[PDB]
RNA sequence: CCCAUGUUAAUAGCUUCUUAGGAGAAUGACGUAGCAUGCUACG
RNA sequence: CGUAGCAUGCUACGUCAUUCUCCUAAGAAGCUACCCC
């Protein structure tokens, strides 16, 4: 294992190999055998101590690794979950989830849970005449890849407006985050 | 002719009669006899052919429910019954007979025409309510309709017979109340008019028409007047499960016992109802042979505790429910006033008082401090009153100042593994392996909309002359083991870092209380619970683990002052059950290392024509009647024939029944009263459930063997077995251990069983169970209907006609006969979707990491190895998916641990967890 | 525990523990930091000390790792390897650490103790991580400078209203003011625990304090008072968010016919809406703090957080907003301690309200829609990083003038700091130009604003006014008394009192004095409302009385006196101890 | 393979909503849990998506808890 | 274990052997010194093993005592906590009505289920919907347990107060319904 | 030579790792006995 | 030829060092049954 005890073991083993090549002696051969054995015992004690140290320095490598990674994983979880969620939502590529996401990136958020049953109520803000021009048309409202009929369009002052004030020229006269309250159709 | 006969049957009570049958001949009817003679014994449906029953129609030609049975028999029986009727004439509970001799064809036949009997005699009601069968119940629908309980549209409902899917059925059955109770009262008139007239007879059930009258004096020998004796051993003991199914003792709750009167107003501070219980017993069950001590602390042994306990579980449905529970008393410690519980008043074992009450004490040790901090006397007395309208259960108090709502957050997601799974071709459309086991979330009020399921626990008066034999057979099933009290220093706690009850979880885990108390004051506590009662709050908390259906799973954590003593009491028995291999209760037999094959080959203990069968108790831990839990805790406490006296084996039963059966559940910041049923959090829950399961199986066997047609049983040994089983049930008062041994040998030769707490597999002889000499499924449905008080639909109990396929589902692991080595073994394989659902959905965001948990996918692959031998392919791919994922996990682990440090692990031995030899070695019988 | 290097953001697990802030450092960067400076102590997950039974060598150019421990040369294992080698120091992630060339700036920031002027000019021009580390290290140095302060105790208790003092000999006396709170103890052989937090304010007569505090517990002889520092939490957010010129007004919706006063600020409002953050610069009293409220009134639907570094500035912004905004949608946030009183007119401490007003060091973790940071000449990079970390908004405004008085900078005692090194925003304003610039003094009479246009500006500021005949200067000397570094001058207050009843129209003339003790002791003499020049930024007063209390290098600075004089709405009386300042401006002789 | 990708995305989405401290609004956490449990049991893809839309609308409803413009911009 | 005299004997036998090697001692001296070195070395090695055994046993006993001291301190800490909880729950008792009803009993024993019903001064009613609210505690002074309670607070599921005029059939959906209404005995 | 600040039960089975103890086996060093052999001396 | 002294080889026992196996105890991490299908 390349330590001085192994150097002594190696030179003693070479001497014993030379003796085996000769192989005609008893007393000096036995003395060489004893020297090889005692050097081997010393080397094996050193190797046992080093191997115990080397397998003790793995219960402090694995433990440190799975403490560092655990403390990294449970401290970065408010962001890992959100990045994972939007990765998966981009993976689904559904026509509805993508539509409500691509609207909610442009201010057009919904102010309550989007309903399911027909003729149920949804209140969604609209931040511009551009987003009102895309989603709305006449008394129809294309949101979450479904058509809704508009009940009310209340501006930021909570004063009800009609769907004829909202024109290209007459756009900037209102308080723009219009809450549109619509029913599912 | 057939008109002079009708004119004679009309008699003096001029009633218009339409003849059932035809033409002065007998009418053959399928009735429900309770019969015992030399030929046949049992309580079964026979076919009677000696009754020319007419029907009485009132004005407007409507057929009212009142018949004229005209039983004809030998002349000797006619004369004997004439004298007996002339002795019992005056009492009100004797249907008016009319004896007349009529020329039938060429000679005079003597007829004994009863007058105005109802159609279905009481045994028919008891039979059709005990031996229910949803396909053939025409003698129960007709009884319910004809006594104005439900108006014949009730039976067009989807599940009208259920107790779990239709609780309103109870309101139907309760409408028979004052028709059964009156029956009971009329019996106590008859018995009196029997004893005061000197007649010795057997009161069978099938001689009482549903009005209450009695009409059969065949085998009534007569003796010196004023010294007769009526035998009601087998009358009050078949009618007993009907006295709380149909709630026949609620009219005893109204003043002067009239259903029109208002409720009675018992005093709030009245806890000793012993005189009232004795009054009820001497009014209804007067001529019941055995004695009856209302407070079970006076009882003789564990067969006069089942008897009096099952009586009290009926007599305690008339006393107010705000008078049970602990009995507090104001004591003084160093001149300051505590209020502590010095007893209990349970609806089953009466009133129990403590014998160690130390008023005017000075200091408090650790034992006394623990006892006073555990019991709910201080916690209820120092908390504000609560009225919870979300639950039908009681509501003792509210400890905090605001009710706490607990949610169950959704599980995490192991997206690395899910992307790996969908890489290897899983989770396609049409795959036989699909994600079904998810991590479900829960609303705010879940823990209190699940505790509400204890509304399924009705007070059931289990039959008592048959429970006192089923307990003997069950005890024979539990005869190989040894048990007893162990000293404090021999208790072995598996896990010590588990929370301890309500009042102790604010300060530490169970380790704190198992380390703080020395052995002396940990053994003084146990020698204290053997001479007085420690009531105990038990917390009810939602479990956060994978599942397959929405309903929240609440587990009950019992206080350390209860577990710390139940361990000492029950541990020798509970660690000799879990260390004996080859018995009925297979708990502690490993499914690895060829242990599933050994289970499945010690089930087939030489039964002639095997058919495997498995039932399933619905709401097992919430609908188990109190009496069966007491019976389970009395069979688990029969090993103490030397270590404990009798008054030490009664206060242990009272402590188990006060800390487990009927406790105070702390259910989200409020103390409710738990009506009954086992709380799956104490020391003896798997084993107590095993005892109860064996009790239901043996009860189904007894019912199936008794309720056969008697003379259709060709095997001249089994017929004698039935004829002696009835005798040892009802006509015998002490144990008959030779016959108990014989019947248990019959059971283990023809109904070999395998029990894991409710998971049963039975290998019943199929020829016998086809004849009816061994309980098939329908008998289990009836037994669960009248004893466990739930209906077990036949779509959740399986029957395997083959044996080269093993049990369909035991311990939630299917079984497959695979070829291993050179022989054939039964490998148990799990649901191949649960393994995926437990790989993808971990319950802690650190387990999402992957490379940390290789020693978790190793365990999952070990559990999912038997899938590779499945004949399907999408099942056999789950194991190889786990192997390839462990390989990827270790590759990226070494990548990260080489980037982090600069040298890889040296002595690394993870190269055997991704090769199938290591997993295959775990299903081979060597070790 | 691992982290990111400061100079290169690589992964690492080495902390150069000799530095005050204990920063993380990569392998190569730590090697360059220890090869150059005198910092030799590198705490890994376990500290690099010679793990012998007894041995104290902590340098990490000597220690060799052997077995599982680090040993010096005198206890080195027979088999081992040196740590500081191959151009690296052996820590975790030894092979994926890309070095950085900014090691010299890191050395100059970590080594210096913030006493030389060039330390600030270097700590405010480097990269973002170095800017954050420099600000964090300076705050840590300032807070640990309170560890060098003294300890008070009691010999006798005069009353429950006034307490006697006994300072511990051998430590400097902590000055008596609002900031330096005290905590009680009783270490007489038992109970070495805290009892409560009090505060000190010196009485007029003798050497005693009319103490106040959270509680009113009786101070026994064994009890005594010590001061402490809360913490220096590490900042993480960048000093300035990356500017991004949007195509159109996004996130803010304008209004029709805003008003009559703000009609000249619509262009600036739309410029603020266009960009990500914006910078406003103007001479004092020129609508800078009022243009922010006009922006709030021009974006009614936008949730706005106003914030300032001090309390008087945010309170003045509060009162002006209340004079211009509905109190239905308005709030204010105060701290739990609140060593100074607050503006209790809004529905105090409601975060969810649309218009949240606050101090930088007390902001909540919240979103907004546009946050107006006022007086960015009174904030260091710690304040900007706190306002960029705690709250997040779609539009930032930074409104204030470089030439005002800077942050106090306690640690600095040599040289004078140029305005363009005050903080990052002042650098952005004085180098590339402010985004908006409005100069016409809508505040001060033409006399004093004409005077202050000649001293601290290049004779360019103009105002719409004329001489108000209420601008007086009184030449005096005063006897200087230097108590606890909070200077007090005796006859200035007497002169004011003798010439206060001469003109009873100055009854509410707010008193301005550079030192806090003059302010505190002048309350019982004159009775006028009073404030300090450092907190004088933001508010406006009708008649002002500004006194150069003691002629030192403090009050001789032109910026402090300029900020003092440009608070007078209609009347100003200034008493000067400087010979030049009495003739530096141009007033009536008086 | 998109039916069993709405059962997992819904788990991640409800975990996100729970991390946004929506537990402390009982009337809203009841609806979020109901939509989660009804997504995980629905065997029809259209029903699962029409409940996933309503579950996501809770996340988009809260104005500035998540930062939707930054999150989606990583495309 | 160099402190024991066996180490000194081993060291001096080694020194004698090294002196013999350096001075070229004969066979008799070498064998005698080697025998002495062998016995001394074996004795020293046995002594070192014994020292390791004794030191490990002492360390085991020290850890045993420094764990038992922690256990015995935790016992006193939990005893103090239990005494504090018991005495606070004691002082919270409505110590007049409780005394009256207990002294009104025959033996001093009353069931625990009637200790709140006749002594507790505060009542928390939990209501799951509106029909139950209308049926059980309509108005402001309802009646439960044969006493006249007066409503003092109505908090909703998420612990927000609710004024009793907001609870109506046309405003029922807009609440969080399990409505803890806290009332006092009157 | 001084001035701003604080937002979650019981029981059972199994896998992996660590420590301690015991036993056994193998090798080596050493010690003490017993057996055989070789040399010198006295008798 | 006995005995004494010394030396060489061989068997039994004991001390120590190393390796391997098995077991017994204690501690920590994880999974499954349990839970509803
Ligand atoms: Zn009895
Ligand atoms: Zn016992
Ligand atoms: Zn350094
Ligand atoms: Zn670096
Ligand atoms: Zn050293």
């Amino acid at each position: 294992s390349s330590l001085p005890s192994y150097a002594a073991f190696a030179t003693a083993q070479e001497a014993y190999e030379q003796a085996v090549a000769n192989g005609d002696s008893e007393v000096v051969l036995k003395k060489l055998k004893k020297s090889l054995n005692v050097a081997k015992s010393e080397f094996d004690r050193d190797a046992a101590m080093q191997r115990k140290l080397e397998k003790m320095a793995d219960q402090a490598m694995t433990q440190m690794y799975k403490q560092a990674r655990s403390e990294d994983k449970r401290a970065k979880v408010t962001s890992a979950m959100q990045t994972m969620l939007f990765t998966m939502l981009r993976k689904l590529d559904n026509d509805a989830l993508n539509n409500i996401i691509n609207n909610a990136r442009d201010g057009c958020v919904p102010l309550n849970i989007i309903p399911l049953t027909t003729a149920a109520k949804l209140m969604v803000v609209i931040p511009d005449y551009n987003t009102y021009k895309n989603t709305c048309d006449g008394t129809t409202f294309t949101y979450a890849s479904a058509l809704w009929e508009i009940q009310q369009v209340v501006d930021a002052d909570s004063k009800i407006v009609q769907l004829s004030e909202i024109s290209m020229d007459n756009s900037p006269n209102l308080a723009w985050p219009l809450i549109v309250t619509a029913l599912r159709a | 002719d057939a008109q002079s006969f009708l004119n004679r049957v009309c008699g003096v009570s001029a009633a218009r009669l339409t003849p059932c049958g035809t033409g002065t001949s007998t009418d053959v009817v399928y009735r429900a006899f309770d019969i015992y003679n030399d030929k046949v014994a049992g309580f079964a449906k026979f076919l009677k052919t000696n009754c020319c029953r007419f029907q009485e129609k009132d004005e407007d030609d409507n057929l009212i429910d009142s018949y004229f049975v005209v039983k004809r028999h030998t002349f000797s029986n006619y004369q004997h019954e004439e004298t007996i009727y002339n002795l019992l004439k005056d009492c009100p509970a004797v249907a008016k007979h009319d004896f007349f001799k009529f020329r039938i064809d060429g000679d005079m036949v003597p007829h004994i025409s009863r007058q105005r009997l109802t159609k279905y005699t009481m045994a028919d009601l008891v039979y059709a309510l005990r031996h229910f069968d949803e396909g053939n119940c025409d003698t129960l629908k007709e009884i319910l309709v004809t006594y104005n309980c439900c108006d014949d549209d009730y039976f067009n409902k989807k599940d009208w017979y259920d107790f779990v899917e239709n609780p309103d059925i109870l309101r139907v059955y309760a409408n028979l109340g004052e028709r059964v109770r009156q029956a009971l009262l009329k019996t106590v008139q008859f018995c009196d008019a029997m004893r005061n007239a000197g007649i010795v007879g057997v009161l069978t059930l099938d001689n009482q028409d549903l009005n209450g009258n009695w009409y059969d004096f065949g085998d009534f020998i007569q003796t010196t007047p004023g010294s007769g004796v009526p035998v009601v051993d087998s009358y009050y003991s078949l009618l007993m499960p009907i006295l709380t199914l149909t709630r026949a003792l609620t009219a005893e709750s109204h003043v002067d016992t009239d259903l029109t009167k208002p409720y009675i107003k018992w005093d709030l501070l009245k806890y000793d109802f012993t005189e009232e219980r004795l009054k009820l017993f001497d009014r209804y069950f007067k001529y019941w042979d055995q004695t009856y001590h209302p407070n079970c602390v006076n009882c003789l042994d564990d067969r006069c505790i089942l008897h009096c306990a099952n009586f009290n579980v009926l007599f305690s449905t008339v006393f107010p429910p705000t008078s049970f529970g602990p009995l507090v008393r104001k004591i003084f410690v160093d001149g300051v006033p505590f209020v502590v519980s010095t007893g209990y008043h349970f609806r089953e074992l009466g009133v129990v008082h403590n014998q160690d009450v130390n008023l005017h004490s000075s200091r408090l040790s650790f034992k006394e401090l623990l006892v006073y901090a555990a019991d709910p006397a201080m916690h209820a007395a120092s908390g504000n009153l609560l009225l919870d309208k979300r639950t039908t259960c009681f509501s003792v108090a509210a400890l905090t100042n605001n009710v706490a709502f607990q949610t169950v957050k959704p599980g995490n997601f192991n997206k690395d593994f899910y992307d790996f799974a969908v890489s290897k071709g899983f989770f396609k459309e049409g795959s036989s392996v699909e994600l079904k086991h998810f991590f479900f979330a829960q609303d705010g009020n879940a823990a209190i909309s699940d505790y509400d399921y204890y509304r399924y626990n009705l007070p059931t008066m289990c039959d008592i002359r048959q429970l006192l034999f089923v307990v003997e057979v069950v005890d024979k099933y539990f005869d190989c083991y040894d048990g007893g009290c162990i000293n404090a220093n021999q208790v072995i706690v598996n896990n010590l870092d588990k929370s301890a009850g309500f009042p102790f979880n604010k300060w530490g885990k169970a380790r704190l209380y198992y380390d703080s108390m020395s052995y002396e004051d940990q053994d003084a506590l146990f020698a204290y619970t053997k001479r007085n009662v420690i009531p105990t709050i038990t917390q009810m908390n939602l479990k956060y683990a994978i599942s397959a259906k929405n309903r929240a799973r609440t587990v009950a954590g019992v206080s350390i002052c209860s577990t710390m003593t139940n361990r000492q009491f029950h541990q020798k028995l509970l660690k000799s059950i879990a260390a004996t291999r080859g018995a009925t209760v297979v708990i502690g037999t490993s499914k690895f290392y060829g242990g599933w094959h050994n289970m499945l080959k010690t089930v087939y203990s030489d039964v002639e024509n095997p058919h495997l069968m498995g039932w399933d108790y619905p709401k097992c831990d919430r609908a188990m009647p109190n009496m069966l839990r007491i019976m389970a805790s009395l069979v688990l406490a029969r090993k103490h024939t030397t270590c404990c006296s009798l008054s030490h084996r009664f206060y242990r039963l009272a402590n188990e029944c006060a800390q487990v059966l009927s406790e105070m559940v702390m259910c989200g910041g409020s103390l409710y009263v738990k009506p009954g049923g086992t709380s799956s959090g104490d020391a003896t829950t798997a084993y107590a459930n095993s005892v109860f399961n064996i009790c239901q199986a043996v009860t189904a066997n007894v019912n199936a063997l008794l309720s056969t047609d008697g003379n259709k049983i060709a095997d001249k040994y089994v017929r004698n077995l039935q004829h002696r089983l009835y005798e040892c049930l009802y006509r015998n008062r002490d144990v008959d251990t030779d016959f108990v041994n014989e019947f248990y040998a019959y059971l283990r030769k023809h109904f070999s069983m395998m029990i894991l707490s409710d998971d049963a597999v039975v290998c019943f002889n199929s020829t016998y169970a086809s004849q009816g000499l061994v309980a098939s499924i329908k008998n289990f449905k009836s037994v669960l209907y009248y004893q466990n008080n739930v209906f077990m639909s036949e779509a959740k109990c399986w029957t395997e006609t083959d044996l080269t396929k093993g049990p369909h589902e035991f311990c939630s692991q299917h079984t497959m006969l695979v070829k291993q080595g050179d022989d054939y073994v039964y490998l148990p394989y799990p649901d191949p979707s649960r393994i995926l659902g437990a790989g993808c959905f971990v319950d802690d965001i650190v387990k999402t990491d992957g490379t940390l948990m290789i020693e978790r996918f190793v365990s999952l692959a070990i559990d999912a190895y038997p899938l590779t031998k499945h004949p399907n392919q999408e099942y056999a791919d789950v194991f190889h998916l786990y192997l390839q994922y462990i390989r990827k996990l270790h590759d990226e682990l070494t990548g990260h641990m080489l980037d982090m440090y600069s040298v890889m692990l040296t002595n690394d031995n993870t190269s055997r967890y991704w090769e199938p030899e290591f997993y295959e070695a775990m299903y081979t019988p060597h070790t | 525990a691992v982290g990111a290097c400061v100079l290169c953001n690589s992964q690492t697990s080495l902390r150069c523990g000799a530095c005050i802030r204990r920063p993380f450092l990569c392998c190569k960067c730590c090697y360059d930091h220890v090869i150059s400076t005198s910092h030799k102590l590198v705490l890994s997950v376990n500290p690099y000390v010679c793990n012998a039974p007894g041995c104290d060598v902590t340098d990490v150019t000597q220690l060799y790792l052997g077995g599982m421990s680090y040993y010096c040369k005198s206890h080195k294992p027979p088999i081992s390897f040196p740590l500081c080698a191959n151009g690296q120091v052996f820590g975790l992630y030894k092979n994926t650490c890309v070095g950085s060339d900014n090691v010299t700036d890191f050395n100059a920031i970590a080594t210096c103790d913030w006493t030389n002027a060039g330390d600030y000019i270097l700590a405010n021009t480097c990269t973002e991580r170095l800017k954050l580390f420099a600000a964090e290290t300076l705050k840590a140095t300032e807070e640990t400078f309170k560890l060098s302060y003294g300890i008070a105790t009691v010999r006798e208790v005069l009353s429950d209203r006034e307490l006697h003092l006994s300072w511990e000999v051998g430590k400097p006396r902590p000055p008596l003011n609002r900031n330096y709170v005290f905590t009680g103890y009783r270490v007489t052989k038992n109970s070495k625990v805290q009892i409560g937090e009090y505060t000190f304010e010196k009485g007029d007569y003798g050497d005693a304090v009319v103490y106040r505090g959270t509680t009113t517990y009786k101070l026994n002889v064994g009890d005594y008072f010590v001061l402490t520092s809360h913490t220096v939490m590490p900042l993480s957010a960048p000093t300035l968010v990356p500017q991004e010129h949007y195509v159109r007004i996004t996130g803010l919706y304008p209004t029709l016919n805003i008003s009559d006063e703000f009609s000249s600020n619509v262009a600036n409002y739309q410029k603020v809406g266009m960009q990500k953050y914006s910078t406003l610069q103007g001479p004092p009293g020129t609508g800078k703090s009022h243009f922010a409220i006009g922006l709030a009134l021009y974006y009614p639907s936008a949730r706005i957080v106003y914030t300032a570094c001090s309390h008087a500035a945010v309170d003045a912004l509060c009162e002006k907003a209340l004079k211009y905004l509905p109190i239905d949608k308005c709030s204010r946030i105060i701290p739990a301690r609140a060593r100074v009183e607050c503006f209790d007119k809004f529905k105090v401490n409601s975060t969810l309200e649309q218009y949240v007003f606050c101090t930088v060091n007390a902001l909540p973790e919240t979103t907004a829609d546009i946050v107006v940071f006022d007086e960015i000449s009174m904030a260091t990079n710690y304040d900007l990083s706190v306002v960029n970390a705690r709250l997040r908004a779609k539009h930032y405004v930074y409104i204030g003038d470089p030439a005002q008085l800077p942050a106090p900078r306690t640690l600095l005692t040599k040289g004078t700091l140029e305005p363009e090194y005050f903080n990052s925003v002042c650098r952005l304003m004085k180098t590339i130009g402010p985004d908006m610039f409005l100069g016409t003094c809508r505040r001060c009479p033409a006399e004093i604003v004409d005077t202050v246009s000649a001293l601290v500006y290049d004779n360019k500021l103009k105002a719409h006014k004329d001489k108000s005949a209420q601008c007086f200067k009184m030449f005096y000397k005063g006897v200087i008394t230097h108590d606890v570094s909070s200077a007090i001058n005796r006859p200035q207050i007497g002169v004011v009192r003798e010439f206060l009843t001469r003109n009873p129209a100055w009854r509410k003339a707010v008193f301005i004095s550079p030192y806090n003790s003059q302010n505190a002791v002048a309350s019982k003499i004159l009775g006028l409302p009073t404030q300090t020049v450092d907190s004088s930024q933001g508010s406006e007063y009708d008649y002002v009385i500004f006194t150069q209390t003691t002629e030192t290098a403090h009050s001789c600075n032109v910026n402090r006196f300029n900020v003092a004089i440009t608070r007078a709405k209609v009347g100003i009386l200034c008493i000067m101890s400087d010979r030049d300042l009495y003739d530096k401006l141009q007033f009536t002789s008086l | 393979s998109k039916m069993s990708d709405v059962k997992c995305t819904s788990v991640v989405l409800l975990s996100v909503l729970q991390q946004l401290r929506v537990e402390s609004s009982s009337k809203l956490w009841a609806q979020c849990v109901q939509l989660h449990n009804d997504i995980l049991l629905a065997k029809d893809t259209t029903e699962a998506f029409e409940k996933m839309v309503s579950l996501l609308s809770v996340l988009l409803s809260m104005q500035g808890a998540v930062d939707i413009n930054k999150l989606c911009e990583e495309m």
